């Protein structure tokens, strides 16, 4: 039952500010060091900041030390992560995560097993808040037919799609005849243009002896620019 | 910092068999208080990350002893005993005995079926674009295994460089298979430049490599 929450993630410009919030429920926070870890697109874990229970000792990466202010609220069990300066390499899913046991201040007194506070590996994880940062603006996509033809038919099976070009931000949906085509399709994963802009495909085969007695649309939606297009997809 | 290599970098497996995965650290993972800060993560496509043991040989409370962690000083272990197709994803090494905390590369998990050769389709730019001064085609690698393909784009036999980017689906839950597209982008200028557009494809299954290609404005 023990949960983390994040919360506040957008889409930023590069050099302005962000602020996370982590709120938990289930465990005395303040016995608890506490992390922050995010994942960029497509790629692994780094870690980013570490807090102790008390909140007198806070560690940063290298890659956002003096960018990034990492402090809690023991009142109000609650964890932040104040973005600064942010960059277009700041781009991820950032995620709250606990560490798995309970650790306080070192006792410089009565003993000498540490003078410093302890941290060790974590146990939950939130599911995360996107932050991207980026100098795009807002902007509807172009869908474009991948028309099916020769170059994309074999043994009576045709390939076609669409080509969702050129938006900002993520995400587009994208399906076929109002969704209730899904035998056969692939939707791939939006890959980010040098331009700043995401661009990703969605295919379906068919067969070719259809093309001419059955209707193929790919409906696309875009709700960051309120785009809704509905793109027939003919032989050419 | 301490650096983490994880390898494999990917492991395909069949279901009932074992599997393993290492990980190296730069430096000692052992603590003064005796214990050794490792950890190991799965995280599954769409999912966060969950524990699954720490401190070397520990498992997290709720994980099967399928898992089995091993290890000491800079080398370690996980192996999965018996291998279930739920335990598909990304598996993530970690150490906490000094900061920054680093992860390994990660290690990708996929299930293992026989080799499929893919279907490959090329998609010429439609008219609609050329007219607003850009032209993308596309090379489409339907339904294949393993993951590891390779496509590349001729342009009147011209390699290209710096012009495509690719996605690739996850692995596919009914028939394990992958599906792959390519974009090579150019300025309609640049496209009206050259006359055959290739896309060529070397995979596995195929005996040679594969070559889709199309005249502009055919």
């Amino acid at each position: 039952r023990v949960q983390l929450v994040e919360s506040g993630g957008g889409v930023v410009q590069p050099g302005k500010s962000v602020r996370l919030s982590c709120v938990v429920s289930d465990f005395p926070f303040s016995k608890y060091p506490m992390y922050w870890v995010r994942q960029a697109p497509g790629k692994g874990l780094e870690w980013v900041a570490a807090i102790s229970g008390d909140a007198w000792h806070v560690v940063y990466s290298n890659s956002v030390q003096g960018r990034f202010l990492v402090s809690r609220d023991n009142v109000k069990n609650t964890l932040y992560l104040e973005m600064n300066s942010l960059k277009i390499e700041d781009t991820a899913v950032y995620r709250c995560a606990r560490m798995f046991q309970e650790s306080g201040p070192p006792r410089l007194d009565r003993w000498s097993g540490r003078n410093y506070y302890y941290y060790s590996g974590m146990d939950v994880w939130g599911q995360g808040t996107t932050v991207t940062v980026s100098s795009a603006s807002t902007k509807g996509p172009s869908v474009f037919p991948l028309a099916p033809s020769s170059k994309s038919t074999s043994g009576g099976t045709a390939a076609l799609g669409c080509l969702v070009k050129d938006y900002f931000p993520e995400p587009v949906t994208v399906s076929w005849n109002s969704g209730a085509l899904t035998s056969g399709v692939h939707t791939f994963p939006a890959v980010l243009q040098s331009s700043g802009l995401y661009s990703l495909s969605s295919v379906v085969t068919v067969p070719s002896s259809s093309l001419g007695t059955q209707t193929y649309i790919c409906n696309v939606n875009h709700k960051p620019s309120n785009t809704k297009v509905d793109k027939r997809v003919e032989p050419k | 910092d301490i650096v983490m290599t994880q390898t494999p970098l990917s492991l395909s497996v069949t279901p009932g068999q074992p599997a393993s995965i290492s990980c190296k650290s730069s430096e000692s993972l052992r603590q003064s208080n005796g214990k050794t800060s490792l950890y190991w993560y799965r995280q599954k496509p769409g999912q966060s990350p969950q524990l699954l043991v720490f401190e070397v040989s520990n498992r997290f409370s709720g994980v099967s002893d399928r898992f089995v962690g091993s290890g000491s000083g800079t080398d370690f272990t996980l192996r999965i005993s018996r291998v279930e197709a739920e335990d598909v994803g990304f598996y993530y090494c970690m150490q906490s005995k000094d900061f920054p905390l680093t992860f390994g590369g990660g290690t990708k998990v996929d299930l293992k079926r026989t080799v499929a050769a893919p279907s490959v389709f090329i998609f010429p730019p439609s008219d609609e674009q050329l007219k607003s001064g850009t032209a993308s085609v596309v090379c489409l690698l339907n339904n294949f295994y393993p993951r590891e393909a390779k496509v590349q784009w001729k342009v009147d036999n011209a390699l290209q460089s710096g012009n495509s980017q690719e996605s690739v689906t996850e692995q596919d839950s009914k028939d394990s298979t992958y599906s792959l597209s390519s974009t090579l982008t150019l300025s309609k200028a640049d496209y009206e430049k050259h006359k055959v557009y290739a896309c060529e494809v070397t995979h596995q299954g195929l005996s040679s490599p594969v070559t889709k290609s199309f005249n502009r404005g055919e």
